[PDB]
């Protein structure tokens, strides 16, 4: 019966540009090589050409 | 006509196979890289399965 | 909430809370994503509610 | 006590005691307010 404070956060996850991002910051690009990329929060393994 | 119908049936079957890669079958997404960039390993297994 | 660089580890590593419960994501991955629009809601209810 | 589960986050899981996801075995906990608390400043955790 004691009071509790409640916060509810809600968000979308992939839309029109990012506009709120996390605490990490960029590295420099490496091309023609297998990497694990991350652009605005969309990951994947590939080769950037 | 009998030779063209073989090419038409072999192309409907390969187009259905590519189009089924955009179904989620009950998971939270159809993209495998968005399940892996949003869930920790125990929760992710139930969605990739 | 918009146009930020929000840290999230400053919240859940602080042990102020008895209920942290994320739904579409996992709390480990929140420092890697970008959220497009964030809403926050606040109220006070009883214990069991 | 909720952070001694296979896959959590906070202080005890991130810095003190971490369980593996492939974990088999039981977790037991019980309340000891009298015998341990005289504040007693010998029990420590890593910040």
């Amino acid at each position: 019966y004691q009071p509790y404070r409640v916060v509810v956060l809600s968000f979308e996850l992939l839309h029109a540009p990012a506009t709120v991002c996390g605490p990490k910051k960029s590295t420099n690009l490496v091309k023609n090589k297998c990497v694990n990329f991350n652009f605005n929060g969309l990951t994947g393994t590939g080769v950037l050409t | 006509g009998k030779l063209q119908d073989v090419v038409n049936q072999n192309a409907q079957a390969l187009n259905t196979l590519v189009k089924q890669l955009s179904s989620n079958f009950g998971a939270i997404s159809s993209v495998l890289n968005d399940i892996l960039s949003r869930l920790d390993p125990p929760e992710a297994e139930v969605q990739i399965d | 909430i918009s146009n930020c660089v929000a840290d999230y580890s400053v919240l859940y590593n602080s042990a102020s809370f008895s209920t942290f419960k994320c739904y579409g994501v996992s709390p480990t991955k929140l420092n890697d994503l970008c959220f497009t629009n964030v809403y926050a809601d606040s109220f006070v209810i009883r214990g069991d509610e | 006590v909720r952070q001694i589960a296979p896959g959590q986050t906070g202080k005890i899981a991130d810095y003190n005691y971490k369980l593996p996801d492939d974990f088999t075995g039981c977790v037991i906990a019980w309340n000891s307010n009298n015998l341990d608390s005289k504040g007693n400043y010998n029990y420590l955790y890593r910040l």
